């Protein structure tokens, strides 16, 4: 299936994925078109900032669902 | 200004769910902003006021944010004063309205008490993180509910 | 097909202005941005990258006249 | 039409294998290239520039990721 | 008055020039677009090279005429 | 057959050069049959000199072999046809291509230099009667470069 990624400036890429991928294989997808190491990525769904480890399906992230692109933010 | 126009012209236009902005009449520098709390969070169901003010200096210089709504988290004060890198020196001149919101939404689904900005908070968040979690699950529901 | 049009003057964009690139630069990351904007993130001799806060030095500044040229092609095709 | 495309595909034209760039990255001048293209013609870490026969390092390329985007969109566009 | 230069790769680039103008503001027009330095840009039209000194109106140059972009050549 | 010799040969055909025409051999795409119009303003104006062309196999990361066949009164072309001109050794660019290497050939009829010779003694009459060495390629243009086609 295909989602999608808004990136900073606001634009919308499209990456062609499946429910068992991981967050990691998401942001190297972002990586490869926008040039930002995944260290430096942070997705944005429903509010909540999703980790490397899960995944789409753990999110309940369905087709032509957008992911908001944020960077590495500390609240420390 | 011209950032500042096609930012809030793209929140009026094309908005993101779960983030309100709408600028003030008297001051397109000031926005009347309201976050809803991030599901499998404390705040989930709440709806957080929040002031933001685009300095002269944007966007080479972040906005100022704080919240109006009172909230029980490691990294917001009782001021509504908030600590957060991305507001300070991890700020980046691409970082919009909406990704700054969206950041601020981020931290309520990740709040980090190790490292603190309310000491009592913090504390309480890493010693009892269990009664932490429901005291702010209450403060979503009395100040953060029939706030609109 | 004014929503490809759009991608289009979205990768022509500068992620700092917000406006169509103007001198188009890049810093050592790859990245691009107006000279003036970019200069002005990095007074003083550098900073970070705007999009991923690599380190870059003004002095390494690289014009990326391609991304101009394609500003302007996209100028004709509207108005 | 048509015409506007042409502007715009040559834009995104390698100069060396005269195809749509493919891993597109600059050098020094600001020039881009194909980084296989480029690679081979700095055989050895470095040469002169095929537009300006300005003196480049290999190991001095940089992404210019942009220049791709637009080519896929071109590519899409044509579909 | 706009002329045409059809550069290496066969791209052509639209200038705007007038008949008074020298070959050197030609150069520079064209290395504001394309990025190559007076010095390696050479000009053909109807195959003499055209010196930096003489205007367009010394070689008969007139609106919608083609130049061809050459890279500096030395005759040995 | 690598793709850039299909593209150029593609737009030679398509997109001509006024006074340039380089047509493929059916026996062999790296072979070229070329003929160059003598540039105006020059000794070789009228002229239509064919020249052979061939592509090596490193193309275009090497220059091409290009050879007048046609008879030629310059400094920098030989009795043979083979011409000394930098682009096609020391500074060739892959960037060049068959148009712009033969506009550049054509260049260098227009502006010979006899200071670095390939043909000493042509080099010598040019430097030391520059007047008769132009009626000489002018003849040579008339005798050998005209109803040659
Ligand atoms: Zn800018
Ligand atoms: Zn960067
Ligand atoms: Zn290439
Ligand atoms: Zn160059």
């Amino acid at each position: 299936m295909q989602i999608f990624v808004k990136t900073l400036t606001g634009k919308t890429i499209t990456l062609e994925v499946e429910p068992s991928d991981t967050i990691e294989n998401v942001k190297a997808k972002i990586q490869d078109k926008e040039g930002i190491p995944p260290d430096q990525q942070r997705l944005i769904f429903a509010g909540k900032q999703l980790e490397d480890g899960r995944t789409l399906s753990d999110y309940n992230i369905q087709k032509e669902s957008t992911l908001h692109l944020v960077l590495r933010l500390r609240g420390g | 200004p011209r950032r500042i126009i096609k930012e809030t012209q793209r929140l009026l236009a094309e908005p993101v769910p779960g983030i309100k902005a709408e600028p003030d009449e008297s001051n397109a520098r000031y926005f009347h902003v309201v976050i809803a709390g991030p599901q499998d969070s404390p705040f989930e169901g709440g709806t957080f006021k929040l002031e933001l003010f685009l300095p002269e200096e944007y966007p080479m210089a972040a906005p100022k944010v704080r919240f109006m709504t009172k909230i029980y988290h490691p990294n917001v004060d009782k001021l509504g004063r908030i600590k957060l890198d991305i507001l300070a020196d991890k700020w980046s001149p691409a970082l919009q309205i909406r990704t700054v919101l969206l950041s601020i939404q981020a931290l309520l689904s990740a709040p980090n008490p190790d490292d603190p900005l309310a000491n009592d908070v913090a504390e309480q968040w890493k010693t009892n993180e269990a009664q932490a979690i429901e005291t702010a699950r209450a403060w979503t529901r009395l100040y953060a509910m029939n706030n609109i | 097909s004014a929503a490809r049009l759009t991608m289009m003057w979205e990768e022509v964009t500068c992620p700092i202005c917000l406006d169509p690139f103007v001198e188009p630069v890049s810093i050592e990351c790859g990245h691009s941005f107006c000279q003036e904007c970019i200069s002005q993130v990095g007074k003083g001799g550098g900073s970070v990258c705007p999009v991923c806060r690599q380190r870059f030095l003004l002095k390494n500044l690289r014009p990326n006249r391609q991304l101009a040229n394609m500003v302007n092609n996209l100028k004709e095709i509207s108005q």
